[PDB]
């Protein structure tokens, strides 16, 4: 592994966490 | 073998609605995310929509949020795109695609035209071959498909039998807001009396279907 | 969004030669899972995109081996070792590593071939069209190379302007030539008010301008 063991393509926008 | 067959595109006024359909075969439809991708005329590809396997996740490019909704029906092998509040720039070929971001298989495209103008069938006029085509040389004959709206027209020759030598030109928008093209075909001068030449002009928007015979004029 | 910049935007190539398309990303293309989701598409006229390369360098099942992908970081390259005539068309790169999916603006691959001369034909208005009130005079340039060509129209030897539209086909997938039609549009009145209709054609393959003409009234 240089990245993650199985692929997980972005099929949805990123939704960061900004709250508790 | 994977097939993506699309339908539902046509002419629609600004602000109107239209519903695109994709029916697939040859694979387990419910295993894939599906995706819509549009191509503005003479233009680049633009991603439009994602929809997950069962329809619970739907994402859209920003220019369309609130106006387009995707949907899918996994028992019918069917993927839809509901277009709403259509704008001048929603014009283009809309493609169904499988499995973003791989996009391994594409539907054949379906054309969406956003316009005030209304449908109109073509006229089909023969371009008859010059009386002075060389004795044992090549003669050119053709079909002028004129004043129609919107696209597409399809032109074939001899019900698909005559195929080589055929040039169907890109439609051209005239000053009257209507489209016009010619379809030509080069054939041996020897056969001009022998062989019959019919151009099959299909224009599905107006349900026009024309078979025009092209013959030496005298 | 990521911006993918393709170059050159138009790539003329002698048949049988190497040809190389670049794709410079405005961003690295490695998603959080470590993978680079970069694709190449080929699109032929009136056809849907065909996937050639995926994940930078993997070739799809259909695709001939003369096609190959490579690169890392922000430069990626599509590479046709030996160009064939069927390979004319528009090629797109496509990144999927960062939301949302973005395409390059597309590179058109054109064949450089020997100069070929246009065969000119002219067609009078059909008599069926005159019965409605308009006269289309159609001038046809078949199977020529290169693409640039001038069609001038003359009615009773007066040069015309502003009443003819051109249409040019894409580069032929077999012989690599173009074809062009020019249509001259007139009212029934004006067409019947004039005798001789000519389209003059200048082109590299023509040492002197070819003119085809007819006279109204079965010529
Ligand atoms: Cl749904």
């Amino acid at each position: 592994a240089t990245g993650r063991t199985h692929s997980s393509p972005p099929r949805a926008p990123s939704s960061p966490g900004r709250s508790r | 073998q994977v097939q993506l067959v699309e339908s539902g595109g046509g002419l629609v006024k600004p602000g109107g609605s239209l519903r695109l359909s994709c029916v697939s075969s040859g694979f387990t439809f419910s295993n894939y995310w599906m995706s819509w991708v549009r191509q503005a005329p003479g233009g680049g590809l633009e991603w439009v929509a994602n929809i997950n396997q069962d329809g619970s996740e739907k994402y859209y490019v920003d220019s369309v949020k609130g106006r387009f909704t995707s949907s899918r029906d996994n028992t019918k092998n069917s993927l839809f795109l509901q277009l709403n509040s259509l704008r001048a720039e929603d014009t283009g070929i809309y493609y169904c695609t499988r499995d973003p971001p791989y996009f391994d298989n594409w539907g054949q495209g379906t054309l969406v035209t956003v316009s005030s103008a209304s449908t109109k069938g073509p006229s089909v006029f023969p371009l008859a071959p010059s009386s002075k085509s060389t004795s044992g040389g090549t003669a050119a004959l053709g079909c002028l498909v004129k004043d129609y709206f919107p696209e597409p027209v399809t032109v074939s020759w001899n019900s698909g039998a005559l195929t080589s030598g055929v040039h169907t030109f890109p439609a051209v928008l005239q000053s009257s807001g209507l489209y016009s093209l010619s379809s030509v075909v080069t054939v041996p001068s020897s056969s001009l009396g022998t062989q019959t030449y019919i151009c099959n002009v299909n224009h599905k928007p107006s349900n026009t279907k024309v078979d025009k015979k092209v013959e030496p004029k005298s | 969004d990521v911006v993918l910049t393709q170059s050159p935007l138009s790539l003329p190539v002698i048949l049988g030669q190497p040809a190389s398309i670049s794709c410079r990303s405005s961003q690295s293309l490695v998603y959080s899972d470590g993978r680079t989701y970069l694709n190449w598409f080929q699109q032929r006229p009136g056809q849907s995109p065909r996937r050639l390369i995926y994940k930078i360098s993997k070739r799809d099942s259909g695709v001939p081996e003369r096609f190959s992908g490579s690169g890392s970081g922000t430069d990626f390259t599509l590479e046709i070792s030996r160009v064939e005539a069927e390979d004319v068309g528009i090629y797109y790169c496509m990144q999927g590593s960062h939301w949302p999916v973005t395409f390059g603006q597309g590179t058109k691959v054109e064949i450089k071939r020997t100069v070929a001369a246009p065969s000119v034909f002219i067609f009078p208005p059909s008599d069926e069209q005159l019965k409605s009130g308009t006269a289309s005079v159609v001038c046809l340039l078949n199977n020529f190379y290169p693409r640039e060509a001038k069609v001038q129209w003359k009615v009773d030897n007066a040069l015309q302007s502003g009443n003819s539209q051109e249409s040019v086909t894409e580069q032929d997938s077999k012989d690599s030539t173009y074809s062009l039609s020019s249509t001259l549009t007139l009212s029934k009145a004006d067409y019947e008010k004039h005798k001789v209709y000519a389209c003059e054609v200048t082109h590299q393959g023509l040492s002197s301008p070819v003119t085809k003409s007819f006279n109204r009234g079965e010529c």
